[PDB]
């Protein structure tokens, strides 16, 4: 079947450069996992500046980039956060947009993302009136989006309410979730962090609720090994609290690892390990304590 | 009407004098920065109405901080920013729990961070 | 006779282990460092079975600081200077842990530290 | 008169990349500062491995950062650090030195410096014999590296003992500092980080003290923003702590400052307003320098 698994490059801070980004790919898939999510938050052309073309030498490198993906059989997925700024009803905006997404395409990438996490919940005059809710809004857009590209394979939603502790008034009754849920167009995978936006434990149970209120399994970009949030922490440790269980009721699991980029061969290796203990499984298998022993003894290569 | 361009303000030579004060010397913090220690020791050991003013303007120079790092976050030269993110990065956060912590009033830092926290 | 040329001991497998158990998950200590810290908070509990379990933690705090100085020493310094501000900072809040332990049986951080420790 | 006034790059930790090191010469010529003292503490070929010579793509980075040096009007003192495993009779180690430097040499440097600073104070057994005290081996090897060089118009040494508590008994009677003053040759400048390692304040009786015993004005290697002894601090404040009435008691002031090289502007860009404030010997204040940093700073973020 289809099973996202890999890295979201989506944090906070000084991104990662084109060497680490091809290093990224080369491990990704030793590791036999398959999926790149680029999202640095930092990046001016990605969410802040989103309008905006990248130059001669940004295509260039992007290009680079998106064949080194094809070359070590990793999917590459290019997201993009317009929400900041946007005027969904303006089209304009939605040409601009096309536009922007084009010039990727023509860089060889065919899988995208739209983001709309992190952004206030209110929608301007213009949008307020047209659509009646931000919710309406989004989903009109990204399904406008979606079938512009035409109708790609993988293709990437983020909600506002993107993890539990985020959905007003709670999960199951949440409008923006229900609208997103229904008019959403099927072929579109939802992205969600679990209960919390850095979760301890993603229950089986808790992504049960939230695959019915939007009516189809989430791909999830899990924070376990962020370190954005506190710079003055790192983590080392290994992938813990996510059942195997969750691998046959979910369409994939990207890792928000730490800022650091050499720091996360631990948490790279032991997500491609748990993934991999019930790739095939229908609806214990592994153990984080020795998924680490595994992990660390392939780093100590690394160091000599 | 539509929604509004995003627009990033510049950094002021009042962000920069801060930020000169928060991280200053090995042997002593920048007037600024012993200033917004005192004040915080004050409203924390009171539990009149100067409380109000104190606890007010407080707020207001926390909020600094954290306006300091946005828009030092926000300019186009990223360089200087990332050389030294780590550092502001965390003043603006302590600086921001700080905030809400004065607020309440009204109404981390991982392992090493724990064994500094026991030492005399 | 002469003096022996530099040489350095590689990273055993061991170091990483404490290494990971220092900088663990972001809810749990790894089980080394949990450690570490319930026998810090034990020697500073008394001061007079103690002068036998502050040897053996003595030993720890050379552990962490020797895990450092084979991490630095090694060929990829690409690994180490990526993460160098953490495995520093906790080798050097071991060595003042350390000589305060010797200190007890034998008888800094930054402004944004100096407010994180002034909260509950 | 000759005073070395600019940045040391001699800190442990991840080292500047030739691209900074240009820009820093660009800033140092700016403000009117003209000396650039290279000794990275984990450039592996300047202090472990001090012996390796120089790679072929490395000899080029070096002769193109000499060059820059020549071009923004800044002296590059090229320092190496042998004190760990050398081996200061046999002169086959002293042979190896003399190869490294010669190297050097080529790239289109003119000022060298030799280093025993954070070493072990004990000699082998085989030194032990050929060297009466420590200081007798250093000052030895050191003399010979200088004469070997034609006499170097700038040659710095810096010594084990750098700083007050650092002297046994202490400063005025220091037997490894005694040695210094009288054998090491007058050509020779010697490092001094003041009365500690980060020196609070540099007392003018502290350098009169010293200057006593060593024989001459030391160069100051300043470490008031050095920040490589908790990483967890960053030091945006102004050069304080030091008297402008040392500036014609001192033959200079090399500071060590930040490991994050875009965090240096206000200590440099200081240390220049302190030392042009009195060249010729309150006419310096922290407070008022630290603005005229601060104003000029806030113009590359724009
Ligand atoms: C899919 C959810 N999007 C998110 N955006 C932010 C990310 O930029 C952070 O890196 C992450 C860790 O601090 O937490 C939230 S979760
Ligand atoms: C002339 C004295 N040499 C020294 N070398 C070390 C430097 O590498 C450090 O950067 C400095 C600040 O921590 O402290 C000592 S002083």
């Amino acid at each position: 079947r289809r099973f996202l698994c890999g890295v979201v490059e989506g944090f906070y801070g000084r991104p990662w450069v084109m060497e680490q980004r091809k290093e990224l790919f080369r491990r990704l898939q030793k590791w036999e996992l398959n999926t790149y999510l680029y999202a640095p938050k930092d990046d001016y052309k990605h969410r802040m500046f989103w309008r905006e073309m990248y130059s001669v030498e940004e295509a260039e490198q992007l290009m680079t980039l998106i064949s080194a993906a094809r070359e070590y059989e990793i999917e590459f997925i290019y997201a993009i956060s317009p929400g900041l700024d946007i005027t969904f009803s303006n089209p304009k905006e939605v040409s601009t947009l096309k536009r922007k997404l084009d010039q990727v395409s023509q860089f060889g990438c065919r899988s995208f993302a739209l983001l709309f996490d992190d952004i206030d919940h209110n929608m301007c005059a213009a949008d307020k009136e047209v659509f009646s809710s931000f919710a309406h809004a989004q989903v009109s857009i990204t399904n406008e989006i979606y079938q512009y590209l035409g109708e790609p394979e993988t293709f990437l939603f983020c909600p506002t309410e993107y993890c539990g502790t985020f959905c007003y008034p709670n999960v199951s009754q949440s409008p923006y979730l229900r609208t997103v849920g229904e008019k959403l167009l099927p072929g579109i995978e939802v992205l969600w962090t679990g209960p919390k936006v850095v979760s301890k434990e993603i229950p089986v149970e808790s992504i049960e609720e939230v695959s019915k209120i939007i009516k189809r399994a989430p791909v999830i970009w899990d924070n376990i090994h962020a370190n954005d949030y506190d710079q003055k922490r790192l983590f080392l440790g290994p992938y813990k609290g996510r059942s195997t269980e969750l691998i046959p009721r979910l369409k994939g699991v990207l890792t928000n690892p730490n800022c650091e980029f050499e720091a996360n061969y631990v948490a790279i290796h032991t997500l491609a390990t748990w993934y991999k203990s019930n790739m095939n499984g229908v609806r214990v298998l592994y153990s984080p304590q020795m998924a680490l022993k595994l992990a660390l003894t392939e780093w100590l290569q690394e160091f000599g | 009407m539509e929604k509004p361009l995003y627009t990033a303000e510049p950094v002021t030579l009042e962000d920069l004098q801060l930020l000169a004060d928060l991280f200053y010397l090995p042997y002593e913090h920048g007037p600024k920065g012993a200033q917004m220690l005192r004040e915080f020791q004050w409203l924390r050991a009171n539990s009149i109405e100067e409380w109000r003013s104190r606890a007010a303007k407080f707020e207001e120079m926390c909020g600094l901080v954290m306006g300091m790092f946005t828009r030092l976050s926000n300019c186009a030269n990223r360089t200087i920013l990332y050389d030294m993110y780590s550092y502001v990065w965390d003043i603006k956060s302590i600086m921001s729990m700080v905030k809400s912590f004065v607020q309440w009033l009204g109404c981390r830092g991982g392992l090493a961070g724990e064994f500094q926290r026991l030492l005399p």
